[PDB]
This record gives C-alpha cells, structure tokens and sequence, in this order.
C-alpha cells in the first residue's frame, strides 16, 4: 500500500497508485420491518474489490483472487476450521478395491456408505518425490480455506487424491453440530462443499475417523487399530457446487462407534479426476449444517440452527465500487419444521442466499452479516450490519358474525411469518390421511405429538367446538339410532362437502409477498359429528345433524407469536337460520 | 472505565429433576430439588412425565467497555483472557461458576478459587457485542441448581452431578474440582448472593481495575388471580398467575405446564392437564395449552380457560364451589425448592339467576 | 442500428449476450455486393481482430459461422454418433483450410467441417469426436481425407445454411473456392471457424466497409439472469393446456434453425440409474425424427450452465395421490404411451415415453420436448402451432392441489381453482317485447382456457363442460 508505478506517455507521466478503501456494508429493508419472505438488497461499497475499471467484478468463493467475501452465520456450524488450522496434501495413485471411493455408493446402507479407506502412493515422478504439501490459511468470517502450493501445470502432471485433516478436531468437535437423527425428535444434517477451483470432472468426498494421526495415512492391510475409518458422503458428483442432504447412515456412523469420541480424530478425504493442473492458490470450502429441535422444543435452549451463509455480491457498474447483494430468510413454521426439503431448498452460496430462522432473533441475537475489509490505514478491521427479524402474532377472523347455509365463509389469516418465499405463491394444503392424527387439518401428513398438541396441525374448523372431519377409515362404522351409516346418510342427502378435504379448502397467499393468506369454503347443511377425538382415525357418530344454530369456530395454530412462541388464536361465528 | 451489569437485582432459586437425584422413586419430593405436580397428578411414583423440566436459570452478563469497541461499525469480541469471573457467595464461603473472555474450554467448578491452575476452570468463551456500534458485550450462561457452595441443608437429596468435563460420569468430581464435604452437598439456598467479577484491563487511568455487580437469590409465594369472581358456564376464564420465581430467563417468555393448577369441585378433582382424568383437558380447551408468561421480563403468567359444562361423566352445577389450588414448592418460608409444600387456592363462583317459567295464559 | 452487418447474438432482449456451444451466424446483407455473377471479392469481416472467412450464398448475402473453440470441442465430445446431439462434425487444424476447403484459414483456431474419416490416422486426420477437456487442436486435414469421406454432412449445429453460389466462368463456388458446394449435405458448407474467447469478456464482431466501419459487441458469459419461465395464467381449470414460455438464450444453439430440446424431468423416479438430463435434436422442428439422443447431464457444468440449462417437473407437490400434470404426443414430438395397459389411463404421466430412445427416455422420466418460437428469437415453448400443449392439468385433479414446474432453479407453481360467474340479460330498453334481440353477457374466467385465441362454447365439444340453457 502506497508503493506506486509511473507510466509515461506524451512526456506527461501518470502515477499508478496501489491502495485500499474504507468499506461500509449496509442492509436496507424495503420497509421498517424485515419480515419473513422479503428479499432486501445488501449494499457493499468497497473500492478494494474493484480491480478492473472496464469490466464487472463478481465475488466468488471459488476464485482465489477474490480474497474477502461477506458472510453470515448462526449457531455453531462445523466449518473447515473448527479444530484450528487444517493441513491439506495432494496425492497421486490408485484407491484399490478395498476402498470406499470405488466400492461405496449412496444407498443409505451401513455397508454401502460406511467402510474402510485404503490407498497406494506412486509419487516418484513428482518433484522431490514427496507428497504435495501446501500452505493453509483461513478467513475469519467466510471461513474459506486458501491453499498455497507450487503452480505446476505440466502435461505430465497427474494428481488424483487429496487428504485434509481438521487440525485438532475430533468427534467431540463434530457432535456439537452433527446430531443423531435417530434420537432427536426433529433433526437433519447437511453437507455443503465448493471445490470449483479444482476444475475436476467428478468429485468424491468421504469422512475419515481414526484414533491416530491422519497424515501420513495408513491402510487396512497394514494396521487394524480402527474397525472402520471411512464414511462416504459424496460419490462421483458431476457438480463441484452442491448442497446435499446427508443420509441417516452418516448420522448413525457418527454415533456408531463405542470408543471414546475424544480419543478419535476426524479426517476429510477427496477423490477426483481431470485435475491435472493446479494453480498457485486453491480454495476449499466444505462445512456441516444442522437444524431441528429436541423434546417439546419450546425453550430457546433446545432450538438450534447451525449454518453459515456467504453472499456473492456483484458489482453494480464497470467502474463502481458499490457491490450489490441481497439477503433472504424464511421463518420456520410447524409445517415445514419436519420436512427436510425446506432446509435443503436454501442457497448457501449465491448472490441472493437464504437461511433459516428458528426464533424471533432480536436485540443482541439479530441476524448480523459480517465482512472483513482492509481499511485506508491498512488494518483488517471488520465492518458488520444487522437487521432484526421478529415474529408476528397471527390473526384469523371471518368476514361476518353470522352465516347462512352455503354462505361461502372465507378465512382471512394475516401472519407475515408464514411467507417462505417472496417469489413463489405460498400455499397450505389440507391433510387427507386417516392414519395420521392431523386428518382433515391444514398442514402436512407428518405429525409428532408434543405438549402443545400436534406438530402437523395448522388450521382447524370446528362446529360446536368439534372438528369438522369427513367419515373415513374403519372407525366410521357407527350407524346411530337408525340403520344408516353417517357417510351413507351424507351421500343420500347429496352433501358432497362431507369434510374440509372434500371442499378442497386451501390457504393461498394474496400476493407474492403480501403475507396474508385467504381461504374459503361453503357451509354444508348436514355434517357428521365426531364421537371422540381421542383415537386415530377419528370415530364418527352414526347420525348427521343440521349445522344451523351451531357455532362455527376456526383455530389457526401459530407456531411463533410476537414473543416467538406458540399461542393458540381463533375466531368464532354462528351458522344462522331463518 | 469498565462496567459490569446484571439483568435483575434478584433471581429465582434453580430447581432440578428426578434424574438429578440418586434416591429411589417416591411419590413425594422428600426434600429433593424436584418440582412435580400436585399429588393427584402422580400415581405412587414421580416419573419423568409428571414434573417440570430442568430449571437451570439463564443469567445474561453484560459489560460496557468502550475500549473493546475497536470497530465503530463492525463486530467486536472481548478477547481478554479470563477477564470475567462469575461466582456465587453464601456468607464466608465462595464458589466460582467459571471464567469468560478466553477461548471456550472444558473445565470443572472451583471452590473459593483454590485451584491455582486456571486451565482446569470452565470457560464460556468470548462475549459477543450486542450491536456493531454499541460496545456492550452480552454472554448467556445458565446456572444449575447444583452450582453452589456445599451445605448440610441439602443432604435431603442424594444429588447426581452432571459432568462438566469430558467424562460421562455423574460423580461429584466430574463437575467440581474437589468433592463435597461429608454430610454436605453443593447447592444454592434462599438469600444467597450472586455476583459477577470483571477485571478491566484499562480504566480511565489505563491500569487494572475490578468492578462488581451483585444479585440475591430469593423465593416468593405464588398467588392466583381472575378478572372477576362469578363466571357463566362455558365462558372464558382469564386465569392469571402472578409469581416471581418462575421468571427464569428475562430475555424470553417461558411456558409451564397447566397441570400445576388443579380442578377441585363437586364434579371431579383433576389437574386439568394431560395428566388428568380422561376427557378433562378437552373440557377446558386451553389457549395457550399451558401457562404462558405475559412478557419476557414480567413474571406474570396468564392463560385462557373455558368453564367446562361437564368434567368427567357428570355435569357442573349452578352455584357450585370452584376451587383452583396449586402448590408452589417454593414459598417464602422455603430455604430451597422442594423444602416446604405450602398450597394456595382460589374461590370461583358460577352464575346464579332466577330460572322463572311463564305461560302465555 | 447497423446497416449491413447483422449478428445472431445481437439482441436487445438479452443484451447481446452469448453462452455455451452457441454457433453465431454472421450475415452481411449489403446491396453493393449482392450480385452473384461477377467475380466479386470477399468482404473484410473480422471478430476480435481475427479474419472470418465469408461465403456468398444464392441470396446475395455473405455468410460466416463462428463459435468458441473450447465450447465446441466440449459439446462435440458428447456426440457419440455422427449427425446427432451437439455434433460439430470433425475438427481440423487452422492450416488445413487450404488443403481441405481450398482457401486459407490460418487466422483461426480450428475449423469444424462435416467430413467423416475412413483412415483414422493419429497425425494426418482430425478428431471425429474432439477432446472432452477442450484446448487447442493440432490435428491436420488434407485432400485425401476429403477423397476418403464416406458420409458428408455430420454437422448438426448449422442445419439450414444457404446454398453457396455455384461456380461459373470467372466465379468460383462461394467466390472463394470451396471444393464442394452442396449445402447442408456436403463436406465444406456449412463449416464453423473456431475462436478463442474469454468468459465474462466481450466479443467484438467487425465489418470493414468504405465510409465507416460497423462493429457489434457481444458478451461471452453465463446468462442465468435472463433464463426465465412464465405461465400464461395463474389458476388452471381441470383440462386446460399448460403453456410454458422458456426465455433462455443458451438453448439457441442453431441460429439458422429452430432448435428442439428434450428433457427428463421426473423428479421422483427414485431409480438409481435414472437422473434428470437434457437432450439435443431428438426431434426435428417439424416433429419428425431428429436423430439420436445423447447424454448431456454431466457436461453442462463445463458448458457455462450455472443453474440455467436443466428442467425438472414436480407433478404432485402435496403427494396426495392426485397427479396434476401429464404429457401427450404433439405435432412437434413423437411421444408414445408405452404402458398401453387398459388398467391405467392417460393421466399416468409415467406411462409415456419415446420408443427409439427407451434407454434413457423410456417409460417414466417424463420426456418433455420444447421447440423455439422462431429460428433465432431464443424463446422456446411447449405449445405447438396447433396450440396443443405438452402439459395438461389432469381431468381428475382435486381442487386446491397444485403442481410445480422447475426451470432455472426457480419453481413455478401450477395452482388449480375457479372464479365467480355472473350471467346478466341486458334489454335495449325497459321492456323485452317480442322480436327484439337483446345481448346476453356471461363473465366466466373458467371457460377462458386460452389467452391467445377465442374460445367459443359448443355442445359438440366435450372440452366445453358448461353451457347456459333455458
């Protein structure tokens, strides 16, 4: 910084100054509240990253030239440097038949995904006839590992393997983030990796566990200290960028050893092809993600969301220091908390990334984005910005106090936390499954029983404080005072609206980011009362009764109130008759 | 100059569960640090499904040191090694909970700072700045009911101590640097003083400086309240519970089982919760399903209850005496949780009006 | 606003971008040199400073086709069989133009000619397949390679090149000296001249003419920001055609022809051997046999396809047992219901497939074909000229149930619902006397199943479910 070169034309020399600039990362919400499902721009003004005045510079984790990338993280995600500075080496050779890279495959089977890793090394033709060591560096916020090594690009160069140890990290340092999916009530594990800088045709990644040192590696035919030391995660993936959901086999294998977790180290393995050229600097980014909750899951101690989010800011103009990005966040609800797709559907590395929020993080816990910067003075001072992501108290009400027969009642639900995408229209279907306890209820088929009710129960409609459900299953054989069954009676009466599912009543958002859901249905003249709600499937009464005079009540289950917890809110109305 | 502050002047006494005691299963606490339901909710033995969850109160420590605010608009962390000391004192004896500011590490509990080696003490990690331009660092630390000075008053419970080090054992040495004295157990009593120690590396004079803030453990009685005395059957009952010691965390609003309250009337006697008689909890239809605190730093719990027309196979009558009694387990006269079993009840009337019958002629 | 030089990639809709194995047509429509009987000269057309050989056609316009060398090699690496997929033909050294094409082509980085090789030497003949890793090519081609060709016309990326000017008197074939002038079936025309371009770096096409030069600037970068998919409506009735408008620049490989792509979009076919894939030129733009189908799933990464070259379809978002979207044979496709069992019906989308390519496009996999709306508009559509879509809402679809279609990793939900109608009779005066025709107005969005045509009610049409009656 400050050293300059003089380029002279027309005997009027111009000085080429080298330097740095004070940055300022700012988050500008479109309104006064950063509610869920609202993509808001992220503006970064940093002249240090504007290295070309005639083109557009886009940040990239895979680009070693882009040194500094903004990052956001929640909880304690297992990054590549949780155990300190890692050690990475490169190796050329063959894996052999007794290796997990070739025999192993993704099948969620213990034998298929968990095994042993063996190799043979032939590095005689390499320089100094030694394994390719490298210099390792870690960024403080993006946690990117930058590997410095010889930039040999000869045609005869051929390398296939890559073994990296996470410093002093062990199974103890992994179990704080990686959780046992079999024992936890709700829990998923995700593995995100970025090896685009290698330029390999196919990429394979395996997890290694051993009680000894990782470098140098050993083989099964040499020693039998460890019963198993290989856990395959990725096998011959054609994409270097991938955010894949780990199978239950990996979680089982993490807790599948009876030895002391602190006495066994962890190693990460790489197998790839078509990487016969290595640049001066290479970047390796692969972390672990985890989300879910345990037992009742109401307190903050049992709510966890371990993830790291990096923003791929893009330059606004050819010669503009202002880099523009955006942040998306979805507030998890009782419906998608048990679905792994919503956690796997987020983009960890993109220009508009998204992340999960488990609790109304405000004040000191508000989502804060971090970005290092080299200031004008020369220090690497960080610049950070944060924006609160609070929750809202869901309010559900009906258009009228009284309703006639087939009056087309409409349910208006206003709660901004259920908007999980500003682009797509958010919808909520009704469950049609007699086996599940949430039959004829808005939500998802998957349902767990907790202290606050049913996890899959979002919205219910009740006549005389009794849930309106269609007779189905083997528990609807009651005939009542006459010989006609309730379902047959409803069919004879011509009422095709035998239940909530029959009417097709679903919640649909008013707009892309309105956050208000509107749903409606027509009140039937006859309905079948549920005899008892203590069994699944529900046991229905043998005779139907006319809904007139009964009070129609709805109940929207709010997973997160204004303080960020479960509060039961509903509205009341009566079915009028003349 | 550095400054350290605590969220509240007083804090409730933490309570444990049955799994934290080596005593055999009993239908009564028998002096243990257990918070079960009122006797009718237990069937001859207190098991894991009929007591309140673990009551480790989470105290948040905050310091206001502009010196550590190196970045006016960036993330800052208090990286000074062992600058913050958290300890509990009961008279002439002291016990330290741990250290903060250094790298997070595993460690045991020291008594009176007797352990010269500091690496064996539990470390909570570096405190994080609340806002990029605030300069105030907050650390969330939870205190177990076992994290206190040894005393003979707590021998009523054969306490099982959760290990703070890498071992999975439940022995005393796993959590504390030394074993408790014979006939005494580590615990916290009523009136104990909770204090936070912070050593400023540079005060206004640029030297070492020690600042302290203190809080006192206490236990208070519980009292019910209602918006009115008489209620129409089937109406909405705004059952309000005002009692300070259930406010374990000031930063969030906790929830506690409605089973703590019990229905007492001629119709039936039940805990109105999931542990009650068949069909009970459905009759009230709680909204929310359990006691919910009004605000994160209020201590008042409210819940909407519907008056049942029938409790269990029988109706509820007009003019019936409604008794809502709950056991505090922590009254003012209790030295610790589970010592005194005082009960408090409330009287509720049902609507009474003249059921006059008239004819046209 | 150029006067004579027109470039295919020049497009204000897509901001002059270019990506992938695209072949870029350069046409010089110049009235000064349009005649084809005089011994006129070649216009000076260069790109990035490198000269671009131009051939005059029977229409009086000079043509020239260029593409990136690395992208062309990578794409031809997927051409298992000749004249199929992204086949660029056979590559040759830049010094082989004089021996093969009869005119010098030194200033390029390699030429892709539609020859085939009978004596496949390692030195004297080019690469029929091309290096999958890209890079410079040094394989040379000679006259004996031409004389030994057993099949001419293996190029499948330029299929509608105009006929070169026939030789006569003082004029040679194309006025530059091609050996064989048969277009679209010969060994010389069309041919692509490869050039080295830099991703994210601009490409400048230049035409040098008296009175002022004409230059066009193209950007050679990933174009995922423009790849978008749109649906005609928001709510879709029970049997309405599902119309997809795919505005993607990358899919426009052939500039002089309408391009056809085939996708395996079955997102829930959990068979291990099956994966979501894309195919090129399975069918012609007329719905005829377009050639063989070749794998491209593992190659899209090297083809500058950042989440903008794959298609996957979700037919049941809620997994309620009621499929929403199915597929049919069209005039631009040869889809066949392989599972012709009477137990199932046309609603089982997994019953449809392609007979010729059952290896990957067999039963299941939901083979979906798209055709470009125009030869060079860069916009593709499932619906054909007869308005028959490739996707239908199932007739037994449950209300509220919705399906989602995925392109550019941007899900598009296909909701199912209706609208409130209002039939009104408006007399011309206050009394409806005899012999007075008065209009009847019906406002019903459910019957408006096509946004680009007029829907007339008909008793004879089973599709028109509801008709007013008196």
């Amino acid at each position: 910084r400050g050293t300059s070169a003089s380029l002279d034309y027309n005997e009027t020399p111009q000085t080429i100054l080298v330097g740095f600039s004070f940055a300022s990362i700012d988050i500008q919400p479109v309104t006064d509240e950063w509610t869920s499902g609202q993509e808001i721009p992220v503006v970064i003004v940093d002249a240090d990253q504007n290295k070309n005045s005639r083109a557009d510079e886009d940040l990239d984790l895979n680009n070693p030239d882009v040194t500094l990338i903004p990052a956001l993280r929640t909880g304690d995600p297992f990054t590549i440097d949780e155990g300190g500075t890692p050690s990475l080496i490169f190796t050329n050779g063959t894996n052999g038949d007794d290796s997990i890279f070739d025999t192993g495959a993704i099948n969620n089977t213990s034998a298929g995904q968990v095994g042993n890793f063996t190799l043979n090394i032939n590095v005689t033709r390499f320089s100094s006839a030694t394994n390719i060591t490298s210099t390792e560096s870690i960024d403080t916020f993006s946690k990117r590992l930058i590997s410095a090594q010889t930039a040999n690009s000869s045609a005869n160069f051929d390398v296939d393997f890559a073994i990296i140890d996470l410093g002093s990290a062990t199974l103890e340092t992994l179990k704080e983030t990686v959780v046992d999916e079999d024992n936890t009530a709700v829990g998923f594990n995700f593995f995100n990796y970025d090896v685009r800088s290698l330029g390999a045709d196919t990429v394979s990644i395996a997890l290694l566990n051993t009680t000894g040192n990782i470098l140098p590696w050993v083989n099964n035919d040499t020693r039998n200290v460890d019963k198993n030391n290989a856990i395959l995660l990725v096998s011959n993936s054609t994409n270097s960028q991938a955010y894949v959901d780990l199978t239950n086999a990996v979680s089982d294998a993490v807790y599948g050893s009876t030895n002391t977790d602190s006495n066994v180290n962890i190693g990460f393995a790489m197998y790839f092809t078509g990487v016969g050229d290595l640049a001066a600097k290479e970047v390796i980014v692969m972390d672990f993600f985890s989300f879910g909750f345990t037992d009742d899951g109401v307190q903050s101690s049992e709510r966890f969301a371990n993830q790291i989010i990096r923003i791929e800011a893009e330059e606004t103009g050819d010669n503009t220091s202002t880099f523009e990005g955006s942040l998306e966040y979805v507030m998890v609800n009782q419906i998608n908390i048990q679905d792994a797709g919503t956690f796997s559907g987020i983009t960890p590395i993109a220009d508009d990334p998204s992340f999960i929020v488990i609790e109304d993080l405000t004040d000191e816990d508000a989502p804060r984005v971090n970005y290092n910067d080299l200031g004008a003075d020369g220090v690497t001072t960080p610049v950070s910005d944060q924006e609160e992501a609070p929750s809202h108290s869901g309010v559900v009400s009906l258009n009228a106090d009284s309703y006639k027969i087939a009056d087309t009642v409409v349910i208006t639900v206003e709660d901004l936390d259920l908007n999980v995408d500003s682009d797509l229209i958010d919808i909520f279907t009704v469950v049609s499954d007699n086996s599940k306890a949430t039959d004829d209820a808005v939500g998802s088929a998957t349902t767990q029983s907790l202290s606050f009710g049913e996890l899959g129960r979002l919205l219910d409609v009740t006549f005389d404080d009794v849930i309106w459900s269609t007779p189905d299953g083997a528990n609807n054989t009651a005939t009542g005072n006459d010989s006609d069954t309730c379902s047959t009676e409803l069919s004879n009466a011509g009422i095709t609206d035998t239940g909530l599912g029959a009417t097709g009543f679903t919640l649909v958002e008013t707009g892309a980011a309105t956050g208000v859901f509107v749903g409606d249905f027509q009140i039937p003249s006859f309905w079948c009362r549920v005899s008892d709600t203590t069994t699944t499937p529900y046991t229905y009464a043998g005779d139907e009764e006319t809904t007139t005079g009964l009070d129609i009540e709805v109940n929207y289950v709010d997973f997160r109130d204004a303080s960020g917890e479960i509060v039961e809110v509903g509205d009341s109305a009566g079915v009028r008759a003349n | 100059t550095g400054s350290v502050s605590l969220d509240r002047t007083v804090y409730p006494v933490p309570f444990g569960t049955i799994a934290d005691s080596s005593k055999a299963a009993n239908a009564a606490p028998n002096g243990r640090s257990v918070f079960p339901i009122h006797a009718t909710g237990i069937t001859s033995t207190i098991d894991s499904t009929e007591e309140l969850p673990t009551g480790d109160l989470t105290i948040h420590v905050r310091i206001n040191d502009p010196d550590f605010d190196e970045n006016p608009a960036g993330e800052d962390a208090m990286d000074q090694d062992n600058a913050l000391k958290i300890s509990v004192i009961r008279g002439s004896d002291s016990v330290v909970l741990g250290y903060a500011g250094a790298s997070e590490r595993t460690g045991k509990i020291d008594v009176g700072g007797n352990n010269g080696t500091i690496s064996n003490i539990r470390s909570f990690g570096e405190m994080d700045e609340i806002a990029p331009d605030a300069g105030i660092f907050e650390l969330d630390v939870n205190i177990k009911f076992t994290d206190g000075p040894a005393s003979a008053q707590c021998n009523s419970h054969d306490t099982l101590y959760t290990a703070l080090d890498g071992t999975t054992g439940k022995a005393d040495t796993n959590r504390f640097d030394d074993g408790a004295a014979s006939g005494q157990e580590y615990c916290i009593l009523q009136g104990d003083i909770l204090q936070v120690e912070y050593t400023d590396p540079a005060d206004a004079s640029g030297d070492a400086n020690t600042v302290t803030d203190s809080a006192t453990f206490d236990l208070r009685n519980g009292v019910l309240q209602s918006d009115k005395s008489v209620y129409i059957i089937g109406s909405d009952m705004i059952l309000t519970l005002i009692e300070p010691d259930f406010d374990l965390d000031n930063d969030s609003a906790e929830t506690y089982d409605l089973d703590l309250i019990e229905w007492d009337s001629d119709a039936a006697t039940t805990t109105m919760g999931n542990k009650g008689v068949t069909g009970a909890a459905a009759a009230f239809d709680p909204e929310p399903t359990d006691f919910r605190e009004t605000g994160d730093s209020t201590g008042i719990f409210q819940i909407v209850i519907e008056i049942p027309e029938s409790l269990s196979n029988d109706k509820l009558e007009r003019g019936e005496e409604i008794i809502l009694e709950y056991t505090d387990w922590g009254p003012s006269g209790s030295d610790y949780v589970g010592d005194e079993d005082e009960d408090v009840n409330l009287t509720i009337y049902t609507s009474n009006f003249g059921a006059t019958v008239e004819l046209d002629q | 606003a150029n006067a004579n030089l027109f470039v295919s990639a020049e497009n204000s809709q897509f901001d002059n971008y270019m990506s992938g194995p695209q072949v870029i047509e350069v046409v010089v429509i110049d009235s000064d040199i349009n005649d084809t009987d005089e011994a006129k000269g070649e216009p000076d057309v260069t790109v990035n400073g490198k000269v671009l050989r131009m051939v005059q056609a029977v229409d009086g316009n000079w043509y020239g086709y260029f593409a990136d060398r690395d992208q062309a090699q990578i794409a031809d690496s997927t051409a298992t069989t000749a004249d199929s997929g992204l086949d660029f033909g056979v590559f040759c050294a830049s010094s082989s133009g004089t021996a093969a094409l009869g005119f010098s082509t030194t200033e390029t980085d390699g030429i892709a000619i539609p020859i085939t090789i009978a004596n496949a030497t390692a030195t004297g003949n080019g690469t029929q397949t091309g290096s999958s890793s890209g890079g410079a090519i040094t394989t040379t081609c000679a006259a004996n390679t031409l004389d030994a060709s057993t099949a001419n016309g293996t190029i499948n990326v330029v299929r509608e090149a105009k006929d070169p000017v026939a030789a006569s008197g003082s004029v040679s074939v194309g006025q530059i000296g091609l050996k064989n002038g048969t277009a679209n079936s010969g060994p010389n025309w069309p041919f692509i001249q490869l050039y080295e371009l830099n991703p994210t770096g601009n490409v400048v096409v230049q035409y040098n003419k008296g009175g002022g030069v004409q230059s066009t600037t193209l950007t050679f970068d990933t174009v995922d920001q423009f790849a978008e998919l749109s649906l005609d409506r928001t709510v879709f009735p029970r049997v309405s055609q599902v119309h997809a408008t795919i505005t993607d620049l990358w899919l426009n490989i052939d500039p002089t022809d309408e391009d056809s792509w085939t996708f395996a979009t079955n997102t829930k076919n959990t068979t291990s051997s099956f994966n979501v894939d894309t195919f090129y030129q399975v069918f012609d733009e007329n719905g005829a046999s377009g050639g063989s189908a070749l794998t491209l799933r593992t190659t899209l990464s090297s083809l500058m396809c950042e989440d903008n070259c794959v298609l996957t379809l979700d037919v049941d978002a809620q997994s309620s047992g009621t499929p929403v979207v199915t597929i049919q044979d069209n005039g631009d496709s040869i889809l066949t219901q392989l599972n012709a069992s009477s137990n199932t019906n046309a609603n089982n989308a997994s019953a449809f497939g392609i007979s010729t390519e059952t290896a990957k496009l067999g039963t299941g996999s939901i083979p979906v074909t798209i055709t470009e709306q125009g030869p060079n508009s860069g916009v593709f559509g499932t619906y054909d000229e007869s308005d028959k879509s490739v996707l239908k809402i199932t007739d037994n679809a449950k209300r509220g149930t919705s399906a989602s279609l995925d392109y550019n990793e941007t899900p598009q939900t296909i909701l199912v619902g209706f609208s409130f109608a209002s039939i009104d009779i408006q007399p011309v005066t206050d009394e409806w006397t005899s012999g007075q025709e008065i209009p009847v107005v019906i406002v019903d969005a459910d019957q408006n199943k096509n946004s680009r045509a007029d829907e007339d009610l008909d008793l004879n049409n089973p599709d028109v479910t509801l008709i007013p009656a008196l």
